[PDB]
């Protein structure tokens, strides 16, 4: 079995952004949920962007960003335990935003 | 040592809802899930659901979906569970347990909470001393008793001499009769000590907020 | 929904002997390398305690008498040699795919030499009496097997009405059982007679253990 694409959203505070996301069912305690997170600018493409991983988390603070610009972001998860991994889920639907000027 | 202090016994009228708790200690509260279980009377256990004390995450057994809601309060490291639409069948013992993640299960258990759903009225117990009668067989060790009858609901904490004396005691399971519980307890000491030194019987009924001590004295 | 099945529901094993309990699951419980089957020991009045985790691991504190083994669907908890402290009910709980679940339980009763009941008789107290109540209590303590039969005699004539006895759970030290039979009467009904006799019949002796009193 494979998990459903997680749900993405972007929130702001002053000018510090952050990516938030949730899954369908809460993870079992004896199983970790590995998340692959990536975000870029309309200009570049996914392929050419770094995807930093995280485990059992539902959010990620974002580095400072270029004022006045339009970004993007997607996430996907897999069920892992003791090194055995699950089927990487379909990417979350791409959520985008436009940095404040 | 991990510690799971649960709330005390409850008597609830049908259709309403209780809200038991369970205070943790002996490890970081947010590091593990709190799991709940229904140990119905004289049967096997039933899982109710777990909660990730960290993000409040929650997962339920479906048979208990809509009946029980799991909550947590980090500042005071307490996990509370609520039961609504209570009915006769909800009468059971409820345990809170702590998870592990290295095996995912119930690693540490609380003593449990006894919830009684019924419209019977709480009824203080009546403690009647049970002493030996003139001449016993070939006494070496003599046996005394303490009868607690006509009480409701459960349970009833019964000790001997503030519990100091606890060897040779036998508290029997209570029987219900006409919506009223009854039970007995036999302590057996050595004649050299009775009536040499006193032997008090300590009964307690949390529900009726009552506590009684009956010193056992030989019949006249 | 993985449905665990414990066999047998109860078993009487002799001290020092061997005890094996089986737990078979509707479907497999293995995945991610491990089998998510854990065992538990619950003593009367006592919450369950973690016995063996992840199929074969003994929980911090468990005796070397306890051992667990099994893989996909069939598991066996073995206690060897059986002790008195072991008199309890045992459970297997699967944690592979929610809803988490437990077996029906297996209550084992330590077997041992026979023991005669120690009968004691108590007349209604001056306290109970002062409120139209008269209850006679008779204790039968520390006996084995657990088949002790009572019968009451009032001034000869037998008595069946108003007799309510309770059994305790097998002791964790002497493996002996115990029960209390309590016969309740109206204060009047009670003062209308003289001798109150309580008698016990146990495999111990075809000769009834009798205990009585006179007001
Ligand atoms: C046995 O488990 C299955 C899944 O393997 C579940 O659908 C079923 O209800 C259980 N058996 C019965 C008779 O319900």
């Amino acid at each position: 079995i494979q998990m459903a694409p997680p749900s993405l959203n972007v929130t702001k505070d002053g000018d510090s952004y952050s990516l938030r996301w949730e899954t369908m069912k809460m993870r079992y305690e004896h199983i970790d949920h590995t998340f692959e997170i990536q975000y870029r600018k309309d200009t570049a493409t996914w392929k050419d962007s770094k995807t930093e991983t995280l485990q059992n988390a539902h959010s990620m603070a974002l580095p400072a960003l270029e004022p006045s610009t339009r970004y993007w972001a997607r996430v996907r998860v897999r069920t892992s335990r003791t090194g055995y991994n699950g089927i990487w889920s379909e990417w979350s639907e791409a959520r985008s935003w436009d940095t404040e000027s | 040592e991990v510690q799971l202090q649960q709330s005390g016994p409850e008597l609830v009228k049908p259709g309403t809802s209780v809200k038991m708790s369970c205070k943790a200690s002996g490890y970081t509260f947010t590091d593990y899930y709190m799991k709940w279980v229904k140990h119905s009377h004289g049967k096997s256990l039933e899982w109710i659901g777990d909660i990730n004390p960290s993000n409040g995450g929650t997962l339920y057994n479906q048979k208990f979906k809509g009946k029980a809601t799991l909550t947590v309060d980090k500042s005071s490291s307490t996990a509370s569970m609520q039961l609504s639409r209570l009915t006769s069948e909800d009468s059971a013992v409820y345990y809170c347990s702590r998870g592990d993640g290295i095996h995912g299960g119930f690693a540490y258990w609380g003593q449990g909470t006894t919830v009684t759903v019924s419209s019977a009225k709480t009824t203080a117990p009546s403690v009647y001393p049970l002493a030996p009668v003139c001449g016993d067989t070939t006494g070496s060790s003599v046996t005394l008793g303490c009868l607690v009858k006509g009480y409701f609901p459960e349970p009833v904490t019964l000790t001997w001499n503030s519990g100091s004396l606890s060897s040779g005691v036998h508290t029997f399971p209570a029987v219900l009769q006409s919506d009223l519980y009854t039970l007995s307890s036999s302590v057996t000491v050595t004649s050299s000590t009775w009536p040499s030194q006193s032997i008090t019987c300590n009964v307690a009924h949390p529900a009726s907020s009552t506590k009684v001590d009956k010193k056992i004295v030989p019949q006249v | 929904n993985i449905v665990l099945t414990q066999s047998p529901a109860s078993l009487a094993v002799s001290l020092g002997q061997r005890a094996t309990i089986s737990c078979r699951a509707n479907e497999s419980v293995y995945s991610y390398g491990d089998s998510f089957m854990h065992w538990y020991q619950q003593k009367p009045g006592q919450p369950p305690k973690l016995l063996i985790y992840l199929a074969s691991n003994l929980a911090s504190g468990v005796p070397a008498r306890f051992s667990g083994s099994g893989s996909r669907t069939d598991f066996t908890l073995t206690i060897d040699p059986v002790e008195t402290d072991d008199a309890a009910t045992y459970y297997c709980q699967q944690n592979n795919e929610d809803p988490w679940t437990f077996g029906g339980g297996t209550k084992l009763e330590i077997k041992r030499g026979d023991a005669a009941p120690t009968v004691s008789i108590f007349p209604p107290s001056s306290e109970q009496l002062t409120s139209g109540g008269a209850s006679v209590v008779c204790f039968l303590n520390n006996f084995y097997p657990k088949d002790a039969n009572v019968a009451w005699k009032i001034d000869g004539s037998e008595r069946q009405n108003g007799v309510l006895n309770s059994w305790t759970d097998q002791d964790s030290k002497d493996s002996t059982y115990s029960m209390s039979s309590t016969l309740t009467l109206t204060k009047d009904e009670y003062e209308r007679h003289n001798s109150y006799t309580c008698e016990a019949t146990h495999k111990t002796s075809t000769s009834p253990i009798v205990k009585s009193f006179n007001r």
